[PDB]
C-alpha cells in the first residue's frame, strides 16, 4: 500500500510544480473607459495569486519527510529527481510575504501617476522597479527548494518497491 | 487695374494699331531681309501654330526678288492697302535719297494703274507739316518728279493703247482734304498741275482739275552753267536741267580745269540744294568722275586745287560715305590721317619754308615752291607744332596775329578743315596751357575782322562741315570748368547758326527721350503718324531677332489679317539706308 | 468552418522551419513531425488529438518540457533554440551528475532553478549555515554573437571577503561564449568542491 | 550652326552662368534663375554629382497690380520680383569673406538691378534691395559692371611656385600688388554707363541698408552715337574706364575718386578726368584687294588688365587690349579669324608732357573664340577659349605666345596640369562657359542643357606612368594652386574632386605631407600646455572626406580624423556657451552624454588590449602597424602617440568636471523647502545624466593622461640628445617623428620602455568593474562596427550634429 501512495504522492508534487513556474510572471499589460479596470487587472492579479497558500497548506497537511531526515541524516540515499530519468513529468513559514510585496506596487504606481502637476518626460521614475523583480524572484524560489529538497526525500523509503 | 505690359519698346506696337486703323481712310551688318531666312532656314521645330506664320511671311516677302516644306498650312488672301507706298517711299527718302529707275519699277505687286500712287505723297506732306519737322522741301518732288508717268504712258502703250492718263489722276485729285491742300504754307493743288501736268501734255482744259529738255547743253557760246546752278530751288517745273549740269562735270575732267572754280564755290555752298542732284543722278557719276583728278593733278593753281577739293569733304561728311569710291595709294588716302605722326623719323624740315613766312614777322610768300599736294601729311603737324609753341613763350600775340591773317581765300582756306578737325581732339584732352593755347588761337577765326566777303562766305561754307565735332569738346570744356568762361557763349553763340548737316538718317535728343513710354491693360483727314527714323533705330538698340520676335507677337495677334500682313511685308521689305553701299 | 484549411494553415506555417532546420530535416509526413538532430536525439511532435503537444527521448532537455509548449505554439514555428542551447544544458546535466559523492553524505548541495526560458540560476549550499551562495547566467548583447554572462547578481549585497576571497581564484564573475562554456563551468565547480571538502 | 550664328554684339550682355562660394546659378531662357551645387552623392559617395535643379528656383512674376511690390522668401518659394515685359539679361557675384555672400542680377531692361544674399550656403536666397523706384528708359546699364577689390592685411597678396625636384622640393613665394580699397569689410559695385551715365550703388551706412547711387554724368550724347561697349578697372589707386561709342573711335576716362569724408558717409565720387588720347584705330584701313571677307566687328568688350606687372625696379605701363574680332561667313571662306589688337599707355616727354597710345601687333587663329576671356594667376592672361569645345590656347601677357604646352618637372611648375601629366577632355560644341574658383575646371552650356563640369584627368593605367618613387610628386603641383586670390581661410575647397585610388598613395603621407612644409604647421603639442591648440588650417582633416563609402563600412584608420572633429566642435560648444537658461541645458546634457560614451568606449577598448599576445622581445616592435591594421583598431593611435589628441580629450575631460558642478550648485537654489518652473525641468536632467556613468567619474581619465604625457618626457629628453651662441634647435626631429603618425604610422623604436601597462593603467583598474562597463549600449556604433545591415532597415537611422541624438528619415 506504501507503494499505492507513493506513487500519486510523486505526482502530488510535480502537480504542485509548475504552479511556481506559471507564477514566475505577473503580465501587467496597460498598454471613463481606461479607468474602472486597472483594477480587475488587479484583480485578476490577486485571484492568480491566492489560492497557492490553500494548496500549500494542502501540501504542508501529508508533508511525511520531517519523519525521514531522521534516518537520512547519517548516510541518506539524498537522490536527486533527474527529469532525463522520468520522461513522463505527465498525467497518467509564510508565503504572505508575496501579498506584502504586490502591496509596493500600487503607492509607487500612485507616485507615479501623481506627476500631471510636472513635466511629460521625467515622471519615468520607472527606471526603479528594478527591486520588486528581485524580491519576488527570490521568495519564490527560496521556498520553491523546499519541492526539491523533499522529492528526494520522498524515494528514501521507497528505492525497489520498498520489498526488493 | 493698371499695370504696365510693354514699355521702351512698345513704340512699334502702339505705331502698329494705328496705322491699321487709319488703313480704311476717309475717317556691313545684316537686317530682317537676311535674319528672316535664318528663322526660316531653321524652321521652329515643335511648332504649334507658329510655323505658318513664318512660312506665310516667307513666301510674301519675295516681291523685292524675281527681278513645299509645310505646305503653307493655308491659303489666306491678301489685299492691296492704302499703306504700302506710303511707308516706301517714307523710308526711301529719309536719308541719302536713293529711289533709282529700275530697282523702283520692277515693283510690281500691282500690275496694272499706278493711281494708288499719286496721294502716297499728298499723304506725306500732310503728315510732315504738323508735327512740325518744315527743315523739308527735300520731300516736294510733287512736281519735278512726275516723270514717272510721262515714261508710262509708252511703256504700256507699247501693246496697249487704253491707258487715258489724262482722266486717270482726276478721279484721285478729289481724293484730298479741301482745307490742308487749298484750291487757289500749303497752296500745291495750284501749282501740281498746269505747272507740271501740261510740261508732258496731260491735262488740256484744266480748268476743274518752256519745255526745256535734255538737249540745253552747248556750254560753249556761253557759260550759263552758273545760272542753272542757281535755279535748283525753284519749282514750277523742268527740273530736268541736272542730267543735262551733270554732263559738265565730265566735260571739263576730259579737259582741263580753271572753268570749274566758279562751279564749285557755288556748289560748296547752300548744302540744302546737294540732295536734289542726287534726286535724279546715280551717286557714283559725280564723284568716280571727280575724285580722279586730284589723284592725278604759280599761284592760282594753289586756288584751283582747293576750290575742288572743298566739294569731295562737303559730300563725304554730310552723307557720311567711306572709302568706296577708289577701291577698283593716292592722294584720296588722307581721310585716314588725323593723328600728328611724329618727329625727327625723317621729316627734319623736310618741305618747311612755310613757318619761316606763314607764322613769322618777316615777310611774303614768293618762291616757296612746293606741290600743292601738302594738305595731307603737313596740316596737323604743323598745327599741333604751332600750338606746342604757343603754350611755351616763344611767339606773341602780335606775330600770331601776323601770321593767322595769312589764311583767307590766299588758297589756304580749305586747307582748315583736317588742321581744325585734328585741333578738336587737343580741347577735349585735358591739361590746362594747352587748352587755354587753343582757346587762344580759336579768336580770331570764327569771330573775323569783316574782311572780304568772297572770304566770308567761303568760311561760312567751310564751317558746316566741322561745326558738328567742333562744338562737343567746347561745351566739355565748359562742363569740366562751370565757374570762369567768360569766353565760351561769345563763341558757342556764333558757331550755332551753321549747325545744319548731317543728312545721315539718325534720330536725336528730343525724339529718343520722347518715345521712352507705356502701356496699361485697363481724326480730320490727316493720316496716321510714322517715321521710319524709328524702325532702323529700335533695330540697332534691340537686338534684330527681338524686334523680329516683336513683329511677330504683335502679327499673330492682331485682328484683320489680309491688312495686318501688309504693313509688316512692306516694312521688312524696304530700302535701308546705313547698311547699303553704293557700286559700278 | 475552415475544416481542412486548419490543417492546411498548420502545414503552410510549420513549413517555414525546414528551410532553416540545415540539420537532418524530416522523416516524418503530416498529423505527425520529427527534426531529428544527434551526433552521428529525435523529438516527436504532435498536431492533433486540447490542441498541440511536444514528446521527447529520455535525456539532456526533460528540464523544460513544459516551458517549450507555449514557445512552440503560441509565439511562432521557430525552435532553433535547441541547437545553440545543447551546450549549456549538457554542462547542466555533467556538472549535476559530477556533485553526485557529496550528497550521499553530509558535504554539500547544488540546486538549479532556471527562473525563466533563458535567465537560469544555480545554487550551492553547504551543511552547518556556513554558506548559501547563488550565481546568475544570462545572455546578453549580440555584437558578433551572443555571450552569456554568468556570475553575482547585480544589485545583490556582495558581503565582500568571506568567501569570495577564495572565489577570485577564477576571478568570479567570468563571460563566455556559446561554444566553451563547458570549461568555465567545470572550473568553477572544481573549486567549491575543494572548498567544500575541507 | 544656326545658334553660334545667334549671339549678339550690340551690348554687353555678360554670362549667363557663374561660380563662386561652390554655387552655380542660370537665367533659364528669360523667366527664371536656377541654382545648383556640387555634392557628394550620399550613396557610395563619388564626388561626381552636379544636382538636376533640387533647389527653390527664382521666377519673373508677370502679374501686377496699381500698387504691387516684390515679395520676399517666406517659408516656402515663394521669392517673386514684378516684371515689367523683359527677361533677366546678367549675372555676377562678389567676395566675400566666409560670413554672407552677395549675387546681383542686371536685367535687360531700362536697366533695373536686384541683389539677393545668402547667409548659411543654405540655396534659399533673400532680398536686399527691390527695384520698385527705377525709371523706365534707355539707360541699358548692361555695358559693364564691376565690384570693388577688398583688401589683405599685409603689403602684396602671395603664390608660391614649387621648385627643385629632388629629395624634397622647396618653395619660393611670388607676389603682386593691390592698389584700392573700400574702408571695410563690406563691398561695392559700380556699374557703368547706362549709355551716358555713371550710376553706382553702394553706401552701406551706419545702417543696414544700400543707400541709393552716385551718379556724374561722362561723355553725354546728342545723336545716335551710344556707348555699346565699355569697360573698366582699377589702375594705381584709381579707376579706370574705357568706352567705343559706336564708331571707330574709342576713348578712355580716369575716374578718380577717394573722398569718403570722416558718422553717415557721403562720398561724392568727382574727379573724373579726359585727356586720354581718343586714338580713332579702333580698325584702321589697310586698303588693298578690298572686295574680300575681312573686317570683322568688336565682340568681346575690352577687358582691361591691370598695371600687375611690378617689374623688379618698380612699376610699369598698363594695356587695354581690344577683344578679338571675329568674323562668321553667312569661296568657302570659314570662320577661321580673329584678331586681337593691344595698345598701351605710355609718357613721353618731347615737350609739355601729353600721354599717348600705340597699338603694339596683331596675331589671328583660324577658329571662333568669344565663349569667355578669363586672365589667370593674376600675371599670365589666357583662357581664351575656342568654342570648338577645346577649352584653351593660353596665351602669355607678355608677346602673347602660347604658354603651358611642354611637360617638366625638374624647374618651376606653377600649375597642377599639362606639366607633371594631366589633361582636358573635350564634351561637345558650346556657347558660354564658367572657371572654378581654382581654374582646375569649367561648366558649360551647349545647345540644350547645361552639362556636367568638364574635368582634368590623369592618364592612370598607363605601363610607364605610375606613381611611385620621384614620379609621386604630381602632388606639388595640384598643391600650388590650391591658393589663390584671397585664400589664406584654408578651409573652403573644391578640387577634392580628382579621385586616384587605383594607387592608394595620394590618399595621404603625401597630399597632407606637403602642406606642412608648405605653412608650417608645426603640430608637436607635446610640450607645454592645451591652451591654444585650436588652428584654422590643422582643422583641416581632408583624411576624412577620403571615407571609401558611406552607410557602408567606413575606411579604417580613415576615422582616426573622424573621431577628432566630434570631440572638437561639440567640446568647444561648452566653452562657447546668462544665455537663454530653459532652452539650452538640455542641449548641453545631451552632449554630455555623448562625452560619457565616448569615455566608456575608450576604457573598454584599453581592456581585452591590455591581455593579448602582444610580445616586445626587442626585435618585435616592428609588427607594431600591421597587427593593428589587421584588427582595424584605432584605439592606441589616438590615446598614446599624435600628440595633441591627448591634449584635445585632456582638456574635454576639464571642461565635463566643470559642466558637472552646475547641476548641484543650482539644486540647492531649486529645491529648498509648485507647477512645473520649466528650467528645473531640465536642471533635474542634467543631474540624472550626469550620475549615470559608470565608474568614470571624470576625475580618473585625466589622471592616466598626464601621467604617460609626463612619462613621454623622460625619453623624448633622453633619446634625442646628441653631442658660445650655438644655436642647435633639433626641434625638427620632435616634430617629424611625431608628425609621421597623424597619417597611420609606427612608434619611434623608443616608445616601448614608455609601455607601463603595470603602473599607470592597473590603478584605473579599480575604478572600474569587470562585467559593468563591458555590456552597454554604445549608440556611437555609426563610426566603427561592420557586422550589420539593420540600420537600412526603413529611412535610416543617422544621428544628430548640434544635439547629437537618434534621428529617423522617412
Amino acid at each position: 500500500q506504501r507503494c499505492a501512495v507513493a506513487a500519486l504522492n510523486l505526482e502530488k508534487q510535480i502537480f504542485q510544480n509548475a504552479q511556481d513556474k506559471a507564477s514566475y510572471d505577473q503580465a501587467m499589460a496597460k498598454k471613463n473607459g481606461p479607468a474602472l479596470q486597472n483594477q480587475v487587472i488587479t484583480d485578476a492579479q490577486r485571484q492568480a495569486q491566492i489560492q497557492q497558500q490553500i494548496q500549500l497548506a494542502q501540501a504542508q497537511q501529508r508533508q511525511q519527510q520531517q519523519l525521514m531526515l531522521n534516518r537520512m541524516a547519517a548516510q541518506g540515499l539524498t537522490q536527486p529527481p533527474q527529469p532525463a530519468f522520468q520522461p513522463m513529468q505527465n498525467p497518467g513559514m509564510r508565503r504572505v510575504n508575496s501579498t506584502t510585496e504586490n502591496s509596493k506596487m500600487q503607492i509607487r504606481q500612485l507616485m507615479q501617476q501623481r506627476l500631471t502637476p510636472a513635466q511629460i518626460s521625467e515622471a519615468n521614475a520607472s527606471g526603479k522597479d528594478l527591486v520588486y523583480l528581485y524580491f519576488q524572484n527570490q521568495v519564490v524560489q527560496v521556498f520553491r527548494a523546499t519541492m526539491l529538497q523533499a522529492q528526494e526525500k520522498a524515494q528514501q523509503v521507497a528505492q525497489v518497491q520498498q520489498a526488493l | 487695374r493698371p499695370t504696365p505690359s510693354n514699355r521702351e519698346c512698345v513704340d512699334q506696337r502702339t505705331l502698329q494699331y494705328l496705322q491699321v486703323l487709319q488703313k480704311q481712310g476717309r475717317i556691313f551688318v545684316l537686317f530682317y531681309f537676311a535674319f528672316c531666312e535664318n528663322q526660316i532656314v531653321n524652321e521652329t521645330l515643335s511648332q504649334p501654330v507658329c510655323k505658318d506664320i513664318c512660312r506665310k511671311l516667307l513666301d510674301s516677302l519675295d516681291a523685292f526678288l524675281p527681278t513645299l516644306e509645310s505646305f503653307q498650312v493655308p491659303e489666306l488672301p491678301v489685299v492691296n492697302t492704302r499703306a504700302g507706298l506710303y511707308i516706301y517711299l517714307g523710308a526711301a527718302l529719309v536719308g541719302r535719297p536713293m529711289i533709282d529707275d529700275e530697282a523702283l519699277f520692277s515693283y510690281l505687286h500691282n500690275r496694272y494703274q499706278g493711281d494708288l500712287q499719286a496721294m502716297a505723297v499728298h499723304l506725306i506732306l500732310a503728315s510732315f507739316d504738323l508735327l512740325a519737322n518744315a527743315v523739308n522741301e527735300g520731300a516736294k518732288t510733287g512736281h519735278l518728279l512726275k516723270s514717272f508717268l510721262i515714261n508710262k504712258v509708252p511703256l504700256i502703250l507699247v501693246q496697249l493703247v487704253a491707258y487715258a492718263a489724262t482722266t486717270m489722276y482726276p478721279f484721285n485729285a478729289e481724293m484730298c482734304i479741301t482745307e490742308a491742300l487749298n484750291q487757289v504754307n500749303d497752296s500745291v493743288r495750284q501749282d501740281f498741275c498746269f505747272a507740271c501736268q501740261l510740261h508732258g501734255l496731260l491735262s488740256q482744259a484744266a480748268i476743274e482739275t518752256g519745255d526745256i529738255t535734255y538737249q540745253s547743253l552747248p556750254p560753249e557760246g556761253r557759260y550759263v552753267k552758273e545760272q542753272l546752278v542757281q535755279a535748283c530751288l525753284q519749282e514750277p517745273d523742268r527740273t530736268l536741267k541736272l542730267i543735262g549740269e551733270l554732263d559738265n562735270m565730265n566735260g571739263n575732267v576730259g579737259a582741263a580745269a580753271q572753268a570749274i572754280v566758279e562751279i564749285c564755290r557755288d556748289l560748296a555752298s547752300k548744302p540744302l540744294s546737294l540732295d536734289v542732284l542726287l534726286l535724279f543722278d546715280k551717286p557714283h557719276k559725280i564723284l568716280h568722275p571727280l575724285c580722279e583728278l586730284l589723284d592725278n593733278w604759280y599761284q592760282p593753281v594753289y586756288e584751283e586745287f582747293g576750290s575742288v577739293l572743298l566739294l569731295l569733304l562737303a559730300f563725304v561728311y554730310r552723307y557720311n560715305l567711306s572709302t568706296a569710291d577708289l577701291g577698283i595709294g593716292v592722294d584720296r588716302c588722307q581721310p585716314l590721317e588725323q593723328l600728328s605722326e611724329q618727329e625727327k623719323s625723317h621729316l627734319g624740315g623736310w618741305i618747311h619754308g612755310l613757318f619761316d613766312t606763314e607764322a613769322g614777322g618777316l615777310g611774303d610768300e614768293l618762291m616757296s615752291s612746293c606741290p600743292p599736294q601738302d594738305f595731307y601729311l603737313l596740316a596737323p603737324t604743323l598745327f599741333h607744332q604751332i600750338v606746342n609753341a604757343l603754350s611755351a613763350g616763344y611767339l606773341t600775340d602780335e606775330m600770331l596775329k601776323g601770321g593767322l591773317e595769312y589764311l583767307v581765300d590766299v588758297l589756304l582756306l580749305p586747307a582748315l578743315v583736317p588742321a581744325l578737325l585734328y585741333l578738336s581732339n587737343l580741347l577735349w584732352a585735358d591739361n590746362q596751357p594747352i587748352q587755354n593755347a587753343v582757346i587762344k588761337i580759336l579768336q580770331p577765326i570764327l569771330k573775323p575782322t569783316s574782311i572780304s566777303n568772297e572770304a566770308s562766305t567761303m568760311l561760312s561754307s567751310v564751317l558746316n562741315i566741322v561745326a558738328k565735332p567742333l562744338e562737343h569738346a567746347l561745351k566739355s570744356y565748359q562742363r569740366q570748368d562751370p565757374e570762369c568762361q567768360k569766353i565760351e557763349p561769345l563763341l558757342l553763340a556764333i558757331a550755332d547758326n551753321l549747325a545744319v548737316s548731317r543728312r545721315t538718317g539718325g534720330a536725336d535728343h528730343t525724339e529718343l527721350e520722347s518715345w521712352c513710354s507705356a502701356q496699361i491693360t485697363n481724326m480730320n483727314g490727316m493720316p496716321a503718324p510714322y517715321t521710319h527714323r524709328q524702325t532702323l533705330a529700335a533695330q540697332q538698340i534691340l537686338g534684330p531677332h527681338r524686334l523680329l520676335g516683336i513683329i511677330l507677337d504683335e502679327l499673330k495677334s492682331s485682328p484683320e489679317p489680309g491688312i495686318a500682313y501688309d504693313v509688316v511685308t512692306t516694312m521688312i521689305c524696304a530700302p535701308d539706308v546705313r547698311n547699303s553701299t553704293i557700286s559700278s | 468552418l475552415g475544416i481542412r484549411v486548419r490543417q492546411l494553415q498548420r502545414l503552410l506555417d510549420f513549413l517555414e522551419g525546414l528551410r532553416r532546420v540545415g540539420d537532418d530535416a524530416v522523416p516524418e509526413r503530416v498529423t505527425l513531425r520529427e527534426i531529428v538532430f544527434s551526433y552521428g536525439w529525435r523529438v516527436r511532435l504532435d498536431l492533433t488529438k486540447g490542441v498541440v503537444l511536444e514528446k521527447g527521448n529520455p535525456h539532456l532537455r526533460v528540464i523544460n518540457r513544459l516551458e517549450d509548449l507555449v514557445n512552440s505554439q503560441k509565439f511562432y514555428s521557430l525552435a532553433t533554440y535547441l541547437t545553440l542551447s545543447l551546450p549549456l544544458f549538457r554542462a547542466f546535466q555533467q556538472l549535476e551528475n559530477a556533485w553526485q559523492t557529496a550528497q550521499e553524505n553530509g558535504r554539500g548541495s547544488c540546486f538549479i532553478l532556471h527562473l525563466s526560458l533563458d535567465k537560469h540560476t544555480i545554487r550551492f549550499v553547504l551543511p552547518g549555515h556556513q554558506r548559501q551562495i547563488s550565481l546568475l547566467i544570462q545572455p546578453h548583447e549580440k555584437e558578433g554573437k551572443l555571450v552569456w554572462e554568468v556570475g553575482r547578481p547585480r544589485h545583490d549585497p556582495e558581503l565582500l571577503n568571506e568567501n569570495c576571497e577564495f572565489n577570485r581564484v577564477l576571478k568570479e564573475r567570468v563571460w563566455t561564449i556559446s561554444g566553451s562554456g563547458f570549461k568555465g563551468l567545470v572550473t568553477g565547480a572544481a573549486a567549491e568542491p575543494d572548498e567544500g571538502i575541507e | 550652326r544656326r545658334i553660334a550664328e545667334l549671339r549678339a554684339r550690340g551690348c554687353c550682355q555678360g554670362i549667363a552662368w557663374s561660380r563662386q562660394g561652390t554655387i552655380a546659378s542660370i537665367s533659364a531662357d528669360g523667366m527664371s534663375i536656377e541654382l545648383r551645387f556640387l555634392r557628394t552623392n550620399p550613396e557610395n559617395g563619388d564626388w561626381e554629382l552636379t544636382d538636376a535643379a533640387l533647389s527653390l528656383s527664382v521666377a519673373l512674376v508677370p502679374a501686377s497690380s496699381p500698387s504691387a511690390t516684390s515679395s520676399s522668401g517666406s517659408g516656402t518659394s515663394n521669392t517673386t520680383v514684378i516684371s515689367a515685359g523683359a527677361p533677366f539679361v546678367h549675372l555676377a557675384w562678389a567676395p566675400s569673406v566666409h560670413t554672407s555672400s552677395f549675387e546681383l542680377a542686371a536685367i535687360d531692361a531700362p536697366g533695373r538691378i536686384t541683389i539677393f544674399l545668402f547667409t548659411q550656403n543654405i540655396n534659399k536666397p533673400y532680398l536686399s534691395r527691390k527695384w520698385d523706384t527705377d525709371p523706365v528708359d534707355d539707360l541699358h546699364a548692361v555695358v559693364g559692371c564691376y565690384w570693388l577689390p577688398l583688401p589683405f592685411n599685409v603689403s602684396y597678396v602671395a603664390n608660391w611656385v614649387q621648385t627643385d625636384y629632388r629629395y624634397e622640393p622647396i618653395l619660393s613665394p611670388a607676389w603682386g600688388p593691390i592698389h584700392p580699397n573700400h574702408t571695410k569689410s563690406a563691398l561695392v559695385c559700380v556699374t557703368t554707363n547706362g549709355l551716358l551715365k555713371m550710376l553706382f550703388p553702394q553706401n552701406n551706412n551706419r545702417i543696414e541698408e544700400t543707400s541709393i547711387e552716385l551718379e556724374s554724368v561722362t561723355a553725354s550724347d546728342d545723336l545716335i552715337t551710344h556707348a555699346a561697349i565699355g569697360a573698366d578697372r582699377n589702375t594705381l589707386l584709381i579707376a579706370l574706364a574705357m568706352g567705343s561709342k559706336q564708331l571707330r573711335v574709342v576713348r578712355v576716362g580716369i575716374q578718380w575718386w577717394l573722398p569718403q569724408v570722416d558718422t553717415t558717409l557721403l562720398d561724392p565720387e568727382q574727379q573724373q578726368s579726359d585727356g586720354d588720347a581718343p586714338i580713332a584705330q579702333l580698325t584702321h584701313l589697310e586698303i588693298l584687294p578690298s572686295p574680300l571677307g575681312e573686317t570683322p566687328q568688336t565682340v568681346l568688350p575690352p577687358v582691361i588688365l591691370a598695371v600687375r606687372s611690378y617689374l623688379p625696379q618698380e612699376g610699369s605701363l598698363y594695356a587695354a587690349h581690344q577683344e578679338p574680332f571675329t568674323v562668321i561667313d553667312r569661296t568657302d571662306q570659314p570662320k577661321a579669324f580673329h584678331p586681337a589688337f593691344e595698345q598701351l599707355g605710355a609718357k613721353n616727354s618731347a615737350s609739355s608732357q601729353p600721354s599717348a597710345m600705340q597699338t603694339l601687333r596683331k596675331l589671328d587663329p583660324v577658329v571662333i573664340p568669344g565663349k569667355v576671356v578669363v586672365t589667370v594667376n593674376t600675371l599670365q592672361f589666357g583662357r581664351v577659349v575656342c568654342f570648338g569645345f577645346s577649352d584653351g590656347t593660353l596665351q602669355y601677357r607678355d608677346r602673347f605666345t602660347m604658354n603651358e604646352v611642354y611637360t617638366e618637372q625638374a624647374t618651376t611648375n606653377i600649375t597642377s596640369p599639362l606639366q607633371v601629366g594631366f589633361q582636358w577632355e573635350t564634351e561637345g560644341p558650346c556657347l558660354q562657359m564658367a572657371f572654378a574658383p581654382t581654374n582646375c575646371s569649367f561648366v558649360q552650356v551647349s545647345e540644350d542643357g547645361s552639362v556636367k563640369w568638364v574635368k582634368l584627368r590623369y592618364p592612370v593605367d598607363d605601363p610607364n606612368m605610375t606613381l611611385q618613387g620621384p614620379k609621386l610628386k604630381a602632388v606639388a603641383a595640384s598643391l600650388a594652386v590650391a591658393s589663390v586670390g584671397a585664400n589664406i581661410a584654408g578651409p573652403n575647397i573644391h578640387n577634392h574632386c580628382d579621385d586616384v585610388m587605383a594607387i592608394a598613395r595620394p590618399l595621404a603621407k603625401k597630399f597632407k605631407d606637403f602642406p606642412t612644409a608648405w605653412v608650417r604647421e608645426f603640430v608637436t603639442m607635446f610640450k607645454i600646455t592645451v591652451d591654444y591648440s585650436e588652428e584654422a588650417h590643422h582643422d583641416q582633416l581632408m583624411r576624412n572626406s577620403l571615407l571609401q563609402f558611406c552607410l557602408s563600412i567606413l575606411n579604417h584608420f580613415g576615422f582616426n580624423g573622424d573621431f577628432q572633429p566630434r570631440t572638437f566642435s561639440g567640446k568647444f560648444a561648452n566653452l562657447a556657451l546668462p544665455l537663454d537658461e530653459p532652452e539650452v541645458v538640455d542641449a548641453l546634457a545631451s552632449c554630455a552624454k555623448w562625452g560619457f560614451d565616448l569615455l566608456a568606449w575608450l576604457t573598454d577598448r584599453l581592456l581585452a588590449l591590455s591581455t593579448d599576445q602582444t610580445i616586445k622581445a626587442m626585435l618585435a616592435d616592428q609588427k607594431r602597424f600591421p597587427d593593428l591594421a589587421r584588427y582595424l583598431h584605432s584605439k592606441n593611435d589616438v590615446s598614446l602617440h599624435l600628440l595633441l589628441c591627448s591634449s584635445t580629450r585632456g582638456l574635454l575631460s576639464a571642461v565635463c568636471r566643470r559642466l558637472q558642478v552646475v547641476e548641484s550648485l543650482a539644486h540647492r537654489a531649486t529645491v529648498y523647502y509648485v507647477t512645473a518652473s520649466l528650467v528645473k525641468a531640465s536642471d533635474f536632467d542634467k543631474l540624472l545624466t550626469a550620475l549615470s556613468r559608470d565608474i568614470q567619474t571624470a576625475y580618473i581619465q585625466t589622471f592616466s593622461g598626464v601621467a604617460t604625457q609626463i612619462r613621454q618626457h623622460a625619453s623624448g629628453s633622453g633619446g634625442q640628445p646628441l653631442t658660445i651662441k650655438k644655436a642647435q634647435s633639433h626641434v625638427e626631429l620632435d616634430m617629424l617623428l611625431g608628425q609621421n603618425p597623424p597619417p597611420g604610422f609606427r612608434e619611434v623604436l623608443a616608445c616601448f620602455f614608455g609601455n607601463i601597462f603595470p603602473a599607470f593603467r592597473a590603478t584605473v583598474d579599480p575604478r572600474s568593474v569587470f562585467f559593468a562597463d563591458w555590456s552597454l549600449l554604445e549608440e556611437i556604433v555609426a563610426e566603427d562596427e561592420r557586422t550589420l545591415k539593420r540600420r537600412r532597415e526603413g529611412g535610416g537611422r543617422y544621428v544628430d550634429v548640434f544635439k547629437r541624438v537618434e534621428l529617423c528619415g522617412r
